[PDB]
RNA sequence: UAUAAGAAAUUAUUAAGAGCAAGAGAAUUAUUUCAUUUAUAGUGAUUAUUAAUAAACGAGGAUUAGGAGAAAUCUUAGUAAUUGUGAAUUAAAAGUAAAAAUCCGAUAAUAAUGGAAUGAUAAAAGCUAUUUAAGGUAAGAUUAAUAAAUUUAAUCCCGAGAAUAGAAACUCUUGAAGAAGUAAAUUAUCUACCCGUCUUGAAACACGGACCAAGGAGUCUAACAUGGAUGCGAAUGAGAAUAGCAGGAAAGCUAUAACAUGAAGAGAAAACGAAAAACUAUGAGAGUGUAGAAAUACAUUUAGCAAUAGUAUCUUUCAA
RNA sequence: UUCCACCUGAAUAUUCCCUUAGGAAGGUCAAAGUAUUAAUAGUAUUGAUUGGUAAAGAUAAUGAUUAGGUGUAACAUCUUGUCAAACUAUGAAUAAACAAAGAAGAAUUCUCAGUGUUAAAUACACUUCAGGAAUUUAAAUAUAAACAUACUUUGAAUCGGCCAAGUCUGGUAAGCAGGACUGGCGAUGCGGGAUGAACCGAACGUCGAGAUAAAGUGCCAAA
RNA sequence: AAAAUGAAGACAUUUUAACGAGUAAGGAAACGAAAUGGCGUAAGGACAACAAAAGUAGUAAAGAUUUAAAGUAAUUUAGAU
């Protein structure tokens, strides 16, 4: 035998879309063949984050996109999400290409003078990504992170789950 | 393979031919030298022999120069063949008295 | 010294050198042990360190 | 539709005939390897050529009566001081200090010849020949100066690259009268303790098990959580009850809708109820230039998401 | 306590329990899911340390202890022999924790602000060595490490252990009881020791050919 | 594991390299380069001769017994009675 520190086990990363929808199963197929050919690494990027769980792709809501890109006037929003709506804030005049789109975000988008767009769309007009801003949502606000741990920690306590006589 | 890998191979791969031939053709003039060389000494021991031959006839005392040159030298090589023994023995007595203590 | 029950070792001569990686020399390329037979790999990886061929590499 | 390719069939001859499989070879080889033989730049020892001094050692000295050995010619045996051997040393001769053999060292390799296991069959960065010429660092050769030299110079040699041209497509044995392989039974060599379980440890003198068939043991309801797939998303559900529709229907479709969870949090409670339209660090991505040069590697411009940590500011509390 | 192949693969510490045939926190383990990642080390070297073990000592402190001189039994004093788990001046080997360039790879020059310290500061302290601009720059032990590294969540089983020894304690002693470090068996087959859980060699997909390891070469039994 | 290729070929692609012991235990399904791969029992919804008679079956079903073949195996397939 041979001294080895581990043996090998499985790469814990996704190297394809998850479930069986034909249509996000093609956009890997797409992007794995962007990212092959152009060697662009904004293909690698997309391409990754194409295989990403739900609760890793986070929203992100129009406020985020009207923040992100107040100084990036002539610019396309790529994010590899839902986009939500903000309905506390208008919403300015931006390109932003998503998975999808809020029924509400979507109509709020283009009455602002925007385009919604696909990624599909995207690859074919900014293949390895030239006036592209990535985002990606915020994941640290999922409601169950709060209570990992232990609540009766002295630093950062759990949020202790409710139940039986909870005062 | 060899080649593909080490294309210098070609050259050392005459040179080691040519080292080859040229060493045993050494070997083959050197071993002729030799034969006339015993054959020298064969004579001398065989001319020699006659010592068993016998008034007081005692006491056969051999010649001294019974052995005959066989290759032929100058008088340059003559006398550094005489400096050369000298050396040799000098290191003999260097080494002799480094290892004695 | 530490290690000194479970290996031997020595000095080697050029020969034995020569021998080794002529036989068994082998280079780490993108993860894999691939075994040495042209000059084309071994300029591939080490060409950046002024070694071409198999003869600086020994 | 133009071109070699040119299948089948046919004609004259004979070195006159399959497929597949197994076995034995032939020629040239790939990886690994066995056996035998062959050189290992030891200045190691020995390998009859003469003579001398020896540090040690025992014996021997001056007539054929009886023999040994040899065709020798020359020795051997035994009934008061000449001589025998010899480690080491030394002179001259020979010897340019590489022959062969053995021992002591040193290494283990080039190669050649026979095989073995797994293959391959094709032309070569094959090999061979012819040209010009990088090179040969003791050692390719001969020379000369000398010389304890892997020191010098000279001309002869051979010759890498490159260019020019060439040469490989084979035999035999066995098999539907049964090949190769496979299976069954027997024999032989090697090999093999009773399963399940508890246990540090059972083949155990630990327990259950005489044998066979069929049955036989992580399920259902309810609450919470994590996680993978899915719909919608500041909303989601509204197969809450319930009320209607066509169709006759325990199925399906429709109902601006109570409420649940969430969008706001802290406090026992009274009483309250969130911006400096944020800041700092590292960080995803996008362009250009140059070069290696095949991919790729450096310089430079911009961007700053996620995450983490830290800051101001704000809500509630005795206390953040 | 009922089908197969494949991959990874344990445990007997610590805390609490009316706890001792059992539980929960935690360690070891698996599966899922991430992050370009101030986020490598059961190693050595160099440098500055820490410790009080082995050893050593015994008119060096505490304690134990045999004898002999000299001066005034005794006491001083100079020697002598032998000691300490609850004695120590001194003190290793093996070790422990640092450094060897991450406010993000250096450095220098110029400019430089807010608070406070201060007698006052232009000193000093903290503020991304506040901040800002130029120039220079990839250097700073060895070795290894991108299927590296850092993990996050969820959860299983387990916490009767036993063995070895250039180790220790109680015991006359034990195949006895209990420990420190490591390797094992448990969970593990194979070659050897005739036989054997733990010894020695060496860890295992199905095979062919070779060199081997422990150990062997009269026969059983290969040599 | 990494490269290459990728609408359907097929054997769950091609090449290269490393690796393969194991009690308790874990690895649900789906996921084209598949986040392990499969065998078996029964029932339910579909599909099963594409040109208007559309899986097999009195020209012999299921079952039983054996003989051979495929698969590492769970098992499957076919012949004869």
């Amino acid at each position: 035998a041979i001294d080895l520190d581990r043996h090998h086990v499985r790469k814990h990363v996704s190297k394809t879309a998850r479930g069986n929808n034909a249509y996000m199963k093609l956009l890997v197929r797409l992007y794995g063949f962007l990212a092959r050919r152009t060697q662009s690494k904004f293909a690698k990027t997309i391409l990754h984050r194409l295989c990403l769980s739900r609760v890793n792709r986070p929203i992100v809501s129009t406020s985020k996109l009207a923040c992100l890109m107040k100084k990036h006037p002539e610019e396309t929003a790529v994010c590899v999400n839902t986009v939500t709506y903000d309905s506390r804030y208008p919403v300015p005049k931006m390109n932003v290409c998503a998975l999808k789109f809020t029924k509400t975000a979507e109509a709020a988008i283009t009455k602002a003078g925007g385009k919604c767009l696909r990624f599909d769309e995207l690859a074919l007009k900014a293949p390895t990504g030239r006036k592209t801003v990535l985002i990606r949502g915020k994941r640290n606000v999922r409601e169950a992170l709060k209570h990992f741990g232990k609540v009766c920690a002295k630093k950062n306590p759990a949020k202790q789950y409710k139940g039986k006589q909870t005062k | 393979a060899m080649v593909k890998l080490n294309p210098y191979a070609k050259i050392a791969s005459h040179k080691l031919a040519q080292v080859a031939k040229a060493q045993a053709a050494h070997k083959a003039q050197y071993a002729a030298k030799m034969e006339k060389i015993l054959a020298a000494k064969k004579e001398a021991l065989n001319q020699s022999v006659a010592k068993r031959f016998g008034g007081k006839v005692i006491k056969v005392k051999v010649e001294n120069n019974l052995l005959k040159a066989t290759v032929k030298r100058t008088a340059k090589q003559d006398a550094y063949m005489k400096k050369y023994d000298g050396i040799v023995k000098a290191n003999a007595k260097k080494y002799a008295e480094k290892i004695g203590f | 010294r530490l290690v000194d029950p479970y290996v031997t070792y020595g000095y080697p001569t050029l020969e034995t050198v020569q021998k080794l990686i002529y036989k068994r020399g082998a280079l780490k390329i993108n993860g894999n042990r691939m075994p040495i037979t042209s000059n084309c790999m071994i300029k591939k990886a080490l060409g950046d360190k002024d070694v071409v061929c198999v003869d600086d590499l020994v």
